[PDB]
């Protein structure tokens, strides 16, 4: 009979959020935390709201803060004990309802880096897939697996202080994924844009990002590599390069972009 | 009619890591140095 | 934003086209439409990257010659044989002929495909694929990105959509379609979960790219969000739904969790072993033992467990022995499998077998469509009439490319090809700039009243209890081997479940992320599709593809080579009855490049 | 409180509203003005400081080494301590 | 301008082009970038205008001057609007209290929706006034509105393009 | 608020205290030691058995008339002599 404490907030009432405790029999519940939340909703309090889809850990919609450390509820294991299990939404996020966070800023930041392959020459007729050796493809192994759960985003103290200026561990990891990719031909443009004091250099090497990653990726390692590459490759003409790309985006629709 | 809530500071509850604490110490090295200089300066003026 | 007063605050939007779904199918269609220059709006319950296409593992089939010499015609023949001759040969030719281009285009947008020594895209052997029209051996056509091909496809398509600057209405739940009195579709009416307001999107051409209804069963590999909402919207509009009885069971799904272990596990050397330790798959489908069609493997596994040769304490499952395979290969080309087994099954793949059992995976049935991805409203005189302004793509639709049984890695191909095809069809019908569509005066009047009544619905039976009851019946009454007597009893039970949706009640009454309300609305879609599955399955007195009947253990081509349409009598599931009608299958390929494939025995 | 609702935002470089960004620029000038002024202290110390044991030093050079050439016999133990 | 320096047209073209890309390539969203750089831009811009005065009809220098001036106009306009948004966000943060606990919470903004209506109206004006600087406008003001949209639920035309 | 011993706030404080307090105390002690080194050379405390005998000797050596000198006992072990006729 484990005790579960769940963060609760009603957007209509707009009352002070509080922690409500539920008692669940682990015998009739699945091992994972998400199973307990579903059982609570099904049996005791159907008003509880939370984002869930996969059950495998691949989609990354069920990111939550369990016992003070971010994680995905579907992969997190229930640890029975006298101490109640505390479940809260992602830290320093605007809660839409109960455990459902407001991650719109995270999506906007991700769209900013333009995560799509860019090439100077369009695919010539009769040309098949772009050449890429196994060795080059191996460089992307630790970076293309991100599920965008935002556990790392909300565990970075620098993101707590400057959410609207700092891209965060997840978006910076993806930016280096396209920089590292051999097929992409806009490496200098991407490095020039990311070379900003707020966007990139707010990372202070705290490493709360790598610790909580559900998929075991290493955003801190990738962020460190990107800084080293930028420092070695900087040229006086990078600022002009950013401006020229901004002119190329003049006719784009509204939304975050390269500018 | 509907408004979203803002959570408190994560510092009060978020779990700590050994590396995270050490980084704070790294950033506070100069602050401590200034503090010690001030203490010695005060002692040199008010003691003995 | 407009601003109207239909008991709620209704924001009226006007667009040239409106896709409903942000999965693989929906993302491709939106990118195509915007590329053609039409103003488009994509609506989704979830952020696009979190759709169930992300959970796809195996890969996408293409007739590239990267590993072995292949021909798209050979791939087409396999699809016809896999469909058990209930698949449209017109649609199959279109899909197979375009597969090489589609895959290469995906790589052109940055998809991280695994690479060969020479730098070409790597391909793997997947069940049901052969060379030289079956004369040859196993075919390596499944382009892959390790065990995360679905994750890569969805991210790349989302990047493509960002490049074309598509408009996304994220976290919007779609209610019924807006239908003209003439029978055309003039758009969709949806609810914003984040804001709580209702939105009426009005478009000349609509695309329904929702998922399947796999959550109607107790044990499924489908996501919690796979409630088949698009099909329910079409059914409530009075339009038919096709081939709902054919429900695929993936042979390999972790037991008891239901998580999937990719068919590529067997495609890279995995074996299935019974209590005796025998590789039982030799007895069934000898030429391709573990690479036989999914339905054949699933039926064999169920028979073996029934025979008493199951494994584990309770003889309830079978084992998948990947331990003999080299550790380096397992990590290189099956990384995701190892972690999933380590967590949910508590198994070390390198040294131990994985518990496995068949589980509902994919729904071959869906909204009827032609090879152009246009929704169909068949009539006795015209068996291929098209709804004037409606289109479907993805698992939601049934172009019949997959027919009775789906070939592994053929679904992801279907998403992109028909998602791309849907955009082309809309572009021809609708010019880049056209006068805004005129919604009917009472547009959404019925939907709001139904939505309001459910919002204030108070009754003894809860949504969770009713959904649990529905899943129990479907799992027990529609297993891999379906008996007619059980199906008849299940048909009565599901009809009772439809009636008691009248008594459903929700405790929550807000409009912002009211998951209790949303689940109740989803349950309505789940019930109606589940009912048609049982009724269609009970009516079909044969055994074809996934649909296997012990009472009728034979494939009747004379009197049963016909698609099975299903109609909902009235918009309200409570007051409706299921009616069945049939339309003939299309067997003649559109072009002469691919010859007709006459029906024949399907042994594999 | 109630923030004013009739703010005339800047329209171009020659029709500008006074905002905190401009006030920050004024801070930049003032803090940098302090840096110029505070530089006088270290410069003043170096220019004015002297290090001499007593007034005899000047008298010794005036009487025993006026040209800074007069060599003196070295006896290491004097300044070596031992 | 009071100066005795003389420059050829080739030098004047280079100076004007360098300044134009320096301003446009800079990240306007970061307030400190404008605070630190604007004093340098103004000093240079004064020199560029003086040396490029005889080339205002030149087929090469002319267009560069027009774009340079237009970009500086947009930079000041976007900064002013985003500066007001920052004030609104800071007021909201201080209203939370100490440690976000409300321990010493200040008075909230009583007319938040009115401010959102005012800011969005200004945002629309920038888009119409500077049709060739939308990427920069979205970077500074458009993103600012998205942050405000988290605090308060209001409607603006591009809200759906920011995942709202 | 929600407070936990394993929180970043509390754990950082303990880490800072353990890391810096040993350094600071050593650094402060070293400075105190240097001050003591100069103090003892400039004026080393010296103990006298009897105050009266020492005070009389002090007056004799310096040629000070005891009448004009005021003697007071600041503490149990400290006695101070001052000029009576001091501005
Ligand atoms: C390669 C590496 C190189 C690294 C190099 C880095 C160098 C950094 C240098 C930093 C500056 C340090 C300067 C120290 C100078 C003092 C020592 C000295 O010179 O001694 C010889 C000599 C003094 O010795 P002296 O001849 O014996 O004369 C005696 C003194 O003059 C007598 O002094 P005074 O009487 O004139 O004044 C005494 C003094 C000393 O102060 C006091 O005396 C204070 C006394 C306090 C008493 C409080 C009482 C409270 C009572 C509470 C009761 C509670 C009861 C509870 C009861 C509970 C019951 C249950 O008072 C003050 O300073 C004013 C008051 C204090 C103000 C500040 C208060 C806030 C402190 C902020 C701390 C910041 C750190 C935060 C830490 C946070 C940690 C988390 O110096 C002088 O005469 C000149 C003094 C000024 C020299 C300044 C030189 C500056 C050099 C700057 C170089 C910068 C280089 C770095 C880069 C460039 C940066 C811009
Ligand atoms: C082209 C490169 C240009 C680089 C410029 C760099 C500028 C650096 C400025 C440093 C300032 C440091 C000031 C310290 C305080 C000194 C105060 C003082 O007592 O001064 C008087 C005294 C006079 O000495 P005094 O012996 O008469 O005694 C004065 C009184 N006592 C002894 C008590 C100090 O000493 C000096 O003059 C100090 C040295 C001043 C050096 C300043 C920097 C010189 C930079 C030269 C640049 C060369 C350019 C090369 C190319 C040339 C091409 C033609
Ligand atoms: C506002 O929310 C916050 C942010 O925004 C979200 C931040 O970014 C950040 C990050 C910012 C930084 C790291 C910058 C540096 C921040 C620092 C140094 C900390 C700043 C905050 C503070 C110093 C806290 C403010 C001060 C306090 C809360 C006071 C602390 C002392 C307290 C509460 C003791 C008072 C107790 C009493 C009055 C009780 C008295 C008891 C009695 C009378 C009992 C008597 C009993 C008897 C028997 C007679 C923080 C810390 C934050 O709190
Ligand atoms: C575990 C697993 C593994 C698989 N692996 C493979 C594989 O390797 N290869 C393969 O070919 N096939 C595979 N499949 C099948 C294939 O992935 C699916 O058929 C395919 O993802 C269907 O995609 P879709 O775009 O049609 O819709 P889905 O991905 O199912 O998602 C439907 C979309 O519509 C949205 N939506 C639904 N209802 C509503 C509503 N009411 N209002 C608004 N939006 C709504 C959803 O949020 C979502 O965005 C797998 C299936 C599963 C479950
Ligand atoms: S790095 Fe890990 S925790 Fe962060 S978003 Fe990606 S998968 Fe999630
Ligand atoms: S925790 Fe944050 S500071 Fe850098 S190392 Fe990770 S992004
Ligand atoms: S539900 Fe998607 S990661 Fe758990
Ligand atoms: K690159």
């Amino acid at each position: 009979m484990q005790t579960f404490r769940v963060y609760r907030y009603d957007p209509l009432l707009q009352d002070k959020p509080h922690m409500q405790e539920f008692n669940i029999d682990l015998a009739q519940c699945g091992p994972m935390i998400l199973d307990a939340l579903i059982k609570i909703k099904a049996t005791q309090d159907s008003t509880l709201a939370f984002r869930r889809s996969c059950r495998e850990g691949i989609c990354g919609s069920c990111a939550m803060n369990i016992n003070g450390k971010n994680g995905l509820a579907c992969l997190q294991y229930i640890e029975p004990g006298a101490a109640p299990i505390d479940i809260q939404p992602l830290p320093h996020t605007y809660v839409l309802k109960d455990l459902v966070p407001d991650l719109s800023n995270f999506y906007n930041q991700y769209k900013s880096i333009e995560p799509f392959l860019k090439r100077r020459r369009a695919k010539q007729p009769g040309e098949k897939e772009y050449y890429q050796s196994i060795e080059d493809r191996e460089k992307l192994d630790g970076m293309y697996e991100c599920n965008l759960c935002a556990c790392c985003m909300t565990s970075c103290p620098s993101y707590w202080w400057n959410p609207e200026y700092y891209l965060g561990p997840a978006v910076l990891l993806q930016a280096y994924r396209w920089i590292a990719d051999s097929r992409d031909e806009f490496t200098t443009e991407r490095m020039a844009w990311i070379n900003d004091s707020m966007r990139l250099y707010r990372c202070h090497g705290i490493m709360n990002c790598t610790s909580c990653c559900p998929k075991g990726l290493d955003p801190a390692k990738a962020i460190a590599k990107m800084k080293a590459a930028i420092a070695a490759a900087y040229e006086p003409g990078w600022t002009k390069i950013v401006a020229q790309e901004s002119i190329a985006n003049k006719k784009r629709e509204s939304g975050m972009m390269y500018a | 009619s509907y408004k979203s809530a803002h959570q408190e500071t994560p510092l009060t509850y978020y779990r700590a890591t050994q590396h995270a604490t050490s980084s704070i110490n790294h950033r506070l090295a100069y602050i401590n140095a200034v503090f010690v200089i001030w203490v010695c300066d005060s002692l040199n003026d008010v003691d003995q | 934003a407009a601003g109207s007063g239909t008991r709620y605050a209704v924001h009226d939007h006007f667009y040239d086209a409106v896709v409903v779904g942000a999965g693989g199918a929906g993302l491709r269609a939106a990118s195509g439409l915007v590329a053609h220059g039409l103003k488009t709006a994509c609506i989704s319950k979830v952020f696009p990257t979190r759709s169930h296409t992300v959970a796809a593992q195996g890969g996408i089939n293409a007739a590239l010659g990267n590993m072995t010499e292949d021909d798209w015609r050979w791939h087409a023949y396999d699809t016809v044989k896999g469909s058990d001759w209930l698949g449209d040969q017109d649609a199959i030719e279109h899909m197979c002929r375009l597969a090489p281009q589609v895959v290469l285009e995906l790589e052109s947008y940055g998809l991280p495909f695994s690479r060969t020594k020479e730098g070409k895209i790597y391909q793997r052997a997947f069940g049901g694929q052969s060379l030289k029209f079956g004369k040859g051996g196993q075919a390596y056509r499944c382009a892959a990105a390790a065990d995360r091909t679905g994750h890569a496809i969805l991210h790349t398509l989302y990047g493509m959509s960002l490049k074309y600057d598509c408009l996304f209405f994220i976290e919007y739940f779609a209610l019924d379609l807006i239908m003209d009195q003439d029978g055309s579709c003039k758009g969709v009416i949806a609810m914003s979960m984040e804001d709580g307001s209702i939105h009426r999107f009005g478009a000349h051409q609509t695309v329904i790219a929702t998922g399947g209804y796999g959550r109607a069963y107790q044990s499924c590999t489908s996501a919690h969000t796979c409630t088949g909402d698009g099909g329910g919207m079409v059914s409530r509009a009075g339009l038919p739904l096709q081939d709902l009885e054919f429900v695929q069971f993936h042979p390999t799904g972790i037991f008891p969790a239901g998580c999937l272990m990719t068919e590529g596990c067997r495609g890279e050397g995995g074996i299935l072993r019974n209590s005796e330790g025998e590789p039982f798959m030799a007895r069934y489908a000898p030429t391709a033992k573990d690479l036989a069609s999914r339905d054949v493997v699933s039926r064999a596994m169920t028979l073996e467990i029934r025979e008493g040769r199951g494994v584990g304490p309770n003889k309830d499952h079978i084992y998948l022995h990947l331990d003999h395979l080299p550790a380096e290969t397992l990590r290189e080309r099956l990384p995701g499998i190892s972690e999933t087994a380590k967590i949910f099954a508590g198994v070390d793949v390198t040294k131990e077998p994985i518990p496995v059992l068949p589980t509902v995976h994919y729904n071959m049935g869906g909204i009827p469509t032609n090879w152009k991805a246009q929704c169909l409203n068949p009539t006795s005189s015209d068996p291929n009439k098209i709804v004037p302004g409606l289109l479907a793509a993805g698992e939601a639709g049934s172009a019949s490319v997959h027919g009775a049984n789906r070939l592994g890695a053929n679904s992801l191909l279907d998403l992109v090809v028909f998602g791309r095809t849907a955009a082309d069809t809309v572009a021809e019908i609708v010019k880049p700039n056209s006068p805004p569509v005129t919604l009917p005066k009472d547009a959404g009047g019925g939907t709001i009243d139904r939505f309001d009544k459910i919002r204030h619905a108070k009754g003894p039976v809860s949504t969770a209890d009713l959904r649990s009851k529905l899943q129990r019946t479907m799992q027990t009454r529609a297993p891999v081997y379906r008996n007619g007597d059980d199906l008849k009893k299940g048909c009565e039970e599901v009809r009772e479940i439809m009636k008691e949706y009248k008594d459903v009640g929700i405790k929550d009454r807000t409009l912002v992320w009211n998951t209790d309300l949303i689940e109740t609305l989803e349950l309505e879609n789940l019930i109606t599709q589940a009912a048609q599955t049982i009724v269609s399955g009970e009516a079909r007195k044969e055994s074809r593809g996934a649909h296997a009947r012990e009472d009728f253990t034979e494939r009747d081509d004379k009197k049963w080579m016909k698609h099975s349409l299903s109609y909902q009598t009235k918009p309200h599931v409570e007051e409706s009855d299921i009616v069945l009608k049939y339309r003939p299958v299309v067997d003649q390929p559109l072009d002469s490049e691919m010859h007709h494939v006459p029906p024949a025995k399907r042994v594999y | 409180a109630r923030v004013p609702e009739d703010i005339e935002f800047t329209k171009n470089r020659y029709t500008r509203r006074y905002n905190l960004a401009t006030e920050d620029r004024v801070k930049l000038l003032n803090w940098n003005a302090f840096c110029i002024a505070v530089t006088a202290l270290p410069i003043a110390y170096v220019y004015y400081s002297w290090y001499e044991s007593s007034e005899d030093t000047d008298m010794i050079y005036r009487t025993m080494d006026p040209m800074r050439e007069a060599k003196a016999d070295y006896y290491l133990p004097l300044l070596r301590g031992h | 301008m009071l100066t005795v320096d003389k420059f050829t047209r080739a030098e004047a073209l280079q100076r004007a082009s360098n300044l134009y890309y320096q301003v446009l390539g800079t990240n306007w969203e970061d307030g400190l970038n404008l605070v630190l750089d604007v004093p340098f831009w103004e000093s240079e811009l004064e020199k560029v205008d003086h040396m490029c005065e005889p080339y205002l009809c030149d087929d090469e220098i002319g267009p560069i001057i027009r774009n340079l001036h237009e970009t500086v106009n947009c930079m000041y306009a976007c900064e002013d609007v985003r500066d007001h948004i920052n004030e609104l966000l800071e007021l909201s943060s201080r209203a939370e209290g100490v440690m976000g606990s409300g321990a010493a919470a200040s008075e909230e903004v009583e007319n938040m929706p009115e401010q959102c209506g005012m800011v969005t109206k200004a945002y629309e004006d920038l888009l119409a006034r500077y049709p060739e600087h939308h990427p920069k406008i979205e970077q500074t003001v458009g993103h600012g509105l998205a942050v405000l949209r988290q605090l308060e639920k209001f409607n603006f035309k591009s809200s759906h393009r920011y995942f709202f | 608020m929600m407070l936990r011993y394993d929180s970043l706030l509390w754990q950082c404080t303990l880490a800072a205290g353990i890391w810096f307090i040993p350094q600071d105390v050593a650094a402060i002690s070293a400075f105190l030691l240097y001050g003591r080194s100069k103090s003892r050379t400039i004026n080393q405390p010296v103990y006298v058995d009897n105050i009266d005998t020492a005070a009389n000797e002090y007056f004799k050596r310096k040629g000070l008339d005891p009448t004009k000198m005021i003697m007071m006992r600041k503490s149990s072990k400290i006695t101070e002599i001052r000029y009576g006729e001091m501005y």
